[PDB]
C-alpha cells in the first residue's frame, strides 16, 4: 500500500496541493503540533488542521469533559462526559485523517511546566486555547526560550482573540495577491530593447510591444518617463490610441492602452525589501546565519553589481493576446534574463558559503530559484514577546490609546478581556456565568476594569455597554464564534509550518456581534 | 436598511 | 435520560435568555426562543460540499433541528481533504444522504432531512416551507436561481411587501484563502442580481486563442477538451469526456503536450490537465469553516432577532495576515430580478444578445417570448431554428416575457 498511499494522497489533498505545493504538504506531514485544551475552540482549529494532513498532534487537557462541553463540541458526545477531556476528543478528531496520528497527556499545561517543560519542545507549533493569564505568560516564557512557536487563542462569548508569538519568521513565499508584473519597460535590459527594436500580424502583438513603440517615442519628444497617470499617461494612452488608422485593431492597441496605467509602472526595490537589505542580519554574516539572509545578502549584492540598482527580474509576465510565435519569443526573453539574473544571485550565494564555509550547497538549487522569482515578494516578521505586552513599561499603549480614540475599536475587546482574566484572578471565577451573578458582576467587572486601566496608565473611555456586555456573555465559548477563530487560527499555524504566505503580525481580535475584527501590535 | 426585520417565531401557514 | 442533558445550550441560551445593550431592537428575552429553535425552526441548507458540511456543523450545535440539506453530488476522494462528514469508505455515496447521517449520529437529537436533488427540482411550495435557506453552492447559476426563487416568494398587496413572505437568504462563497458572506432579505435589501459585478462568472477563453493563438499551457489542455475530443471521438462515438474517468485524462494530457510542442508551449503537466478539464477551485477546510461561522451566526441571529445582522457583504482573506471587510451593497432600482416594475428595453438578435452580452443582465441563453406567442426560444432543436427567424411581428407597449437559465422567474420586460 505504499504507492497506493502516495497517489491516494495526491488525489485526497489535490485541491489544496494547489495552494502550497507538494513542498507544502511535506513541511505539513512533517509537523507535530500540540493543543492545550480541547474545548469547543481547540477542536475546531485542530480539525482544520488534521483534515489537511498534519503529521501529527498531542493534545494536552487535565479537565473531564462537561455537559456544556459535549453541548458545543463537535468532536466530544453525551458519552464522554465525566471522561478526559484530552482523551475524548482524540478518539473523534483522530477519526477525521488516518494519515495523522493523535496523541494525549491526561496533565494540565500548569502541571507540564513545573515538572517537564522542556516536555513542548518536541512540537513544531504550540497552540494554546482557553488559558488563564498566569498559565499564558508562564507558558510564553519557557517556549519563548525554547524558539517554540506559539498562538494563543481564546473564544469569550462573542469575541474571538488569537496571539501569534514567534521571534522571527522569514518567508519567501509570500504569494502575494496582484502584484505588480516586472516588465522592465522604464528600465529595458540590453535583450529586452533587442526585442522591441526588431518590431516596427500587426493586430496580433503583445501590447507590452505596443507600448514600448509609443514609449520609444515619447521618451524621445518630452523625454519625461512618463508617472502622471491621466496626465502623461491618458495622453500616452491617446496617442496609442491614434496609431490604429482603418485596423479593426482595438483589441489589440485596446489592450495595450488597458495597461497603460499598470505597466509604465516603475521598477524599483520594493520598502519591505529595503529594510530586509538594511537589517542587522542581512549586514552582518556570521556562522549561524540562516539560510534565509545568506539569501537576502546575496540578493543585496546583485542589486550592487550585475542588477545596476535592481532586483533580478522574474521571469514570468502576464498573457497578452498575441500571435504564438510573438508570445513566446517575447516570455523567452524574459526567461533567459531571469535565468542569467538567477545564476548571478548563485554565484553571489556562493561567496557567501565560502566566506563562512558553512557548506559547498547548504542551498538547492530549487531554493534558489524560488528567492529569485520572489525576491520582490520577501517578508519577516518579528513577534515581540508576550512578557513585553504585559511589562509595564514595554507594553504598547500608544497603540491602545490611539486606537481608543474610537470607543467602538475593536481594542476595547482586548481591555475587558484583560479586565475579565483579572476578575477571574480576584474572584476565581468568571463574571456572570450564572444569570443570578450578573446584574452584581457588572461592578465588580467595571472595578476589576478600572484597575487593570490605571494599573497602566491608560486613560481611555471603556464604555458600560462592553461591561455589561462581557457579564453577559457568562464566559460562554459559541461554537459558531470558536469556528470562525477555528479556521483563522488553524491557517496561520499551517503558515507558521510551511513558511508560507504571511502570518498576521501580534493580536487579531474578532467580534462576532458586528462581525468586523482587526489586527494590533500589542 | 429603511425598515428592521424580524423572523416570526412560529410556524408557516 | 431527557433529550438535553445538564447544560448542553449554555452556550447558546445566555443569548437568548438575558437582556443585553446591544441587542436587536424587537428582541426580548425569553426561555422560549431556544425552543423554536429545537422544535419548529426549518432551515434549508443548498449544498453539502465544503461549506455545507461546516455549515450542518454550526446549525446544530447552535441549537436548530429540523435541517434539511439539498445536493446533486457524489462523495469524491478529493472532498476529503475538508469535507469532514465523509469517509474514505463513503466515496461513490451521495454526499446529502452521508451528511445527514454523520450529523444526526453526532449530534444526539438532531434531525437533518437528506434530498439526492438539485435546487431547479423543487418549486414554490417546498421553498416556502422554510423560514431560513443558507446557500454554500459554488456556482454563479446556483446563486442566482435560488435568488430568484426566493424573490419570487415575495407577495406585495397593492406595493405593500409582506413581511411573512420573506425568506431570509444568507449565501456563502469560498475561494482558497478568499471568501465571502452575505445576508439578503427579498425585497428589503440588494439580492444577488442587485450586484452581478460582485459575481464575476468563471474564466471561459475565447475562440480565436483557443483555436488560434495558444500561449498558456492552458489554452493547449482547454483546445483538446473543448474542440478535439468532441470531433474526435477517442473512446467511442457519442462517449462524452469524464472529468474523472482516469483514461480520458491521460487522453486529453497526451493530445494536450502534442498541441504545445507545436507551438513551443511549456508546462503541461498531468495536475494542470486535471484543473482546467474540471475547473478546479483550490480549497482548504479552514477557509471554508471561516465562512460557514459567519454565514451561520447570521442565520442564528436571523432566526432569534439576537442581534441586528451582518448589514450584508462581508469578504475574508487569509493571505497577507487577515482582515474582514464589509459593506452595505445597494438595493439597484432598476434591478431585473427584485424591482416590482418591469424592464425598460428601447429598441429579432437585437435582445437576445442584449439581454445576453448586457452587464446588467448578463442571462445565459435567454427565451424570449412575445405578448402570447413563443418568439425565441432555447431549450426544441427546431425552437433554436424554426423559430431561431433572429432574423428582424410587434409593436411599442408590447410587454415581452424572458426565460433563463439564471432563475425560476419570467423577467417583464417591456
Ligand atoms: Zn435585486
Amino acid at each position: 500500500m505504499a504507492q497506493l498511499g502516495k497517489l491516494l494522497k495526491e488525489q485526497k489533498y489535490d485541491r489544496q496541493l494547489r495552494l502550497w505545493g507538494d513542498h507544502g504538504q511535506e513541511a505539513l506531514e512533517s509537523a507535530h503540533v500540540c493543543l492545550i485544551n480541547a474545548t469547543a475552540t481547540g477542536t475546531e482549529i485542530l480539525k482544520n488542521l488534521v483534515l489537511p494532513g498534519i503529521g501529527s498532534f498531542t493534545i494536552i487537557d487535565g479537565n473531564q469533559v462537561s455537559g456544556e462541553d459535549a453541548g458545543n463540541n463537535f468532536f466530544l458526545q453525551r458519552s464522554s462526559i465525566g471522561k478526559n477531556r484530552a482523551e475524548a476528543a482524540m478518539e473523534f478528531l483522530q477519526e477525521l485523517n488516518s494519515d495523522v496520528s493523535g496523541s494525549f497527556v491526561e496533565e494540565s499545561p500548569e502541571n507540564l511546566l513545573d515538572n517537564d517543560p522542556s516536555f513542548f519542545c518536541r512540537f513544531t507549533v504550540v497552540v494554546a486555547t482557553q488559558l488563564p493569564e498566569s498559565t499564558s505568560l508562564r507558558l510564553a516564557d519557557v517556549l519563548w526560550n525554547s524558539q517554540i512557536p506559539l498562538l494563543i487563542c481564546r473564544t469569550y462569548g462573542l469575541v474571538g482573540y488569537m496571539r501569534i508569538i514567534i521571534k522571527e519568521h522569514p518567508v519567501i513565499e509570500s504569494h502575494p495577491d496582484n502584484a505588480l508584473e516586472d516588465l522592465r519597460l522604464d528600465k529595458p535590459f540590453p535583450e529586452l530593447r533587442e526585442h522591441f527594436q526588431s518590431y516596427d500580424d500587426h493586430s496580433h502583438t503583445p501590447w507590452i510591444v505596443i507600448i514600448a513603440k509609443y514609449l520609444a517615442q515619447w521618451y524621445s519628444e518630452t523625454n519625461g518617463r512618463i508617472p502622471k497617470t491621466y496626465k502623461e499617461k491618458e495622453d500616452f494612452r491617446d496617442l496609442i490610441r491614434q496609431g490604429i488608422l482603418k485596423p479593426e485593431d482595438e483589441e489589440n492597441f485596446e489592450e495595450a492602452i488597458k495597461n497603460v496605467n499598470t505597466a509604465l509602472n516603475t521598477t524599483q526595490i520594493p520598502s519591505s525589501i529595503e529594510d530586509i537589505f538594511n537589517d542587522d542580519r542581512c549586514i552582518n554574516i556570521t556562522k549561524q546565519t540562516p539560510s534565509f539572509w545568506i539569501l537576502a545578502r546575496a540578493l543585496k549584492e546583485f542589486v550592487a553589481k550585475e542588477g545596476q540598482g535592481n532586483l533580478p527580474v522574474r521571469g514570468t509576465i502576464p498573457d497578452m493576446i498575441a500571435d504564438s510565435g510573438k508570445y513566446i519569443k517575447l516570455q523567452n526573453v524574459y526567461r533567459e534574463k531571469a535565468k542569467k539574473d538567477a545564476a548571478a544571485v548563485g554565484n553571489h550565494v556562493a561567496k557567501l558559503l565560502q566566506s563562512i564555509g558553512q557548506a559547498p550547497e547548504s542551498i538547492s538549487e530549487k531554493e534558489l530559484k524560488l528567492l529569485c522569482s520572489n525576491s520582490a515578494f520577501l517578508r519577516v516578521v518579528r513577534c515581540r514577546s508576550l512578557a513585553e505586552e504585559y511589562g509595564l513599561d514595554t507594553i504598547n499603549k500608544d497603540e491602545i490609546i490611539s486606537s481608543m480614540d474610537n470607543p467602538d475599536n475593536e481594542i476595547v475587546l482586548y481591555l475587558m478581556l484583560r479586565a475579565v482574566d483579572r476578575f477571574h484572578k480576584q474572584q476565581g471565577r468568571y463574571p456572570g456565568v450564572s444569570n443570578y451573578q450578573v446584574e452584581e458582576d457588572i461592578g465588580k467587572l467595571k472595578s476589576c476594569l478600572t484597575g487593570f486601566l490605571q494599573e497602566y496608565g491608560l486613560s481611555v473611555m471603556v464604555k458600560d455597554d462592553y461591561v455589561h456586555e462581557f457579564c453577559r456573555y457568562g464566559a460562554a465559548e459559541p461554537h459558531t464564534i470558536a469556528a470562525f477563530l477555528g479556521g483563522a487560527a488553524a491557517q496561520e499555524v499551517i503558515k507558521i509550518i510551511t513558511k508560507q504566505f504571511v502570518i498576521f503580525n501580534n493580536t487579531y481580535i474578532y467580534s462576532g456581534m458586528s462581525q468586523t475584527s482587526a489586527t494590533f501590535q500589542l | 436598511m429603511i425598515k428592521l426585520f424580524s423572523l416570526k417565531q412560529q410556524k408557516k401557514e | 435520560m431527557k433529550l438535553d442533558w445538564e447544560g448542553r445550550w449554555n452556550h447558546v441560551k445566555k443569548f437568548l435568555e438575558r437582556s443585553g445593550p446591544f441587542t436587536h431592537p424587537d428582541f426580548e428575552p425569553s426561555t422560549e426562543s431556544l425552543q423554536f429553535l429545537l422544535d419548529t425552526c426549518k432551515v434549508l441548507v443548498i449544498g453539502a460540499g465544503g461549506l455545507g458540511c461546516e455549515l450542518l456543523k454550526n446549525l446544530a450545535l447552535s441549537g436548530f433541528r429540523q435541517i434539511h440539506v439539498i445536493d446533486m453530488d457524489t462523495i469524491d476522494v478529493s472532498n476529503l481533504n475538508r469535507q469532514f462528514l465523509f469517509r474514505p469508505k463513503d466515496i461513490g455515496r451521495p454526499k446529502a444522504e452521508v451528511a445527514a447521517e454523520f450529523l444526526n449520529d453526532r449530534v444526539p437529537n438532531c434531525n437533518v432531512v437528506p434530498h439526492f436533488n438539485k435546487i431547479q427540482d423543487f418549486n414554490d411550495t417546498f421553498y416556502r416551507q422554510f423560514h431560513i435557506i443558507v446557500c454554500g453552492l459554488d456556482s454563479i447559476i446556483a446563486r442566482r436561481w435560488i435568488n430568484g426563487m426566493l424573490i419570487s416568494l415575495l407577495n406585495y398587496e397593492d406595493g405593500v411587501l409582506d413581511p411573512s413572505s420573506i425568506v431570509p437568504l444568507i449565501d456563502g462563497g469560498t475561494e482558497g484563502f478568499k471568501g465571502n458572506a452575505r445576508v439578503i432579505l427579498p425585497g428589503m435589501t440588494a439580492c444577488i442580481e442587485c450586484t452581478l459585478e460582485l459575481y464575476p462568472p468563471q474564466v471561459n477563453f475565447p475562440m480565436c486563442t483557443i483555436a488560434s493563438m495558444p500561449r498558456l499551457p492552458e489554452h493547449c489542455i482547454e483546445y483538446v477538451r473543448m474542440l478535439q475530443w468532441p470531433k474526435e471521438q477517442p473512446f467511442g462515438e457519442g462517449v462524452p469526456l469524464d472529468g474523472d474517468d482516469p483514461e480520458h485524462i491521460q487522453w486529453i494530457f497526451q493530445k494536450s503536450l502534442e498541441r504545445a510542442s507545436q507551438y513551443n508551449i511549456r508546462g503541461v503537466t498531468y495536475r494542470l490537465t486535471q484543473g482546467v478539464v474540471k475547473r478546479i477551485i483550490p480549497a482548504v477546510a479552514s477557509t471554508n469553516a471561516v465562512i460557514a461561522a459567519v454565514c451561520a451566526t447570521e442565520v442564528f441571529k436571523i432566526a432569534t432577532s439576537a442581534y441586528i445582522p451582518l448589514n450584508n457583504y462581508l469578504v475574508f482573506n487569509d493571505v497577507d495576515g487577515l482582515y474582514t471587510y464589509t459593506f452595505e451593497a445597494e438595493r439597484k432600482e432598476n434591478c431585473p430580478a427584485c424591482s416590482q416594475l418591469p424592464q425598460n428595453i428601447q429598441f429579432l438578435q437585437e435582445v437576445l444578445d442584449y439581454l445576453t452580452n448586457s452587464a446588467s443582465l448578463q442571462m445565459k441563453s435567454p427565451a424570449i417570448t412575445a405578448t402570447n406567442r413563443t418568439l425565441y426560444l432555447q431549450s426544441v432543436t427546431s425552437i433554436e431554428e424554426r423559430t431561431r427567424p433572429l432574423s428582424k411581428g410587434l409593436v411599442d407597449g408590447q410587454e415581452l416575457a424572458v426565460a433563463d437559465v439564471t432563475t425560476p422567474q419570467t423577467v417583464l420586460f417591456k
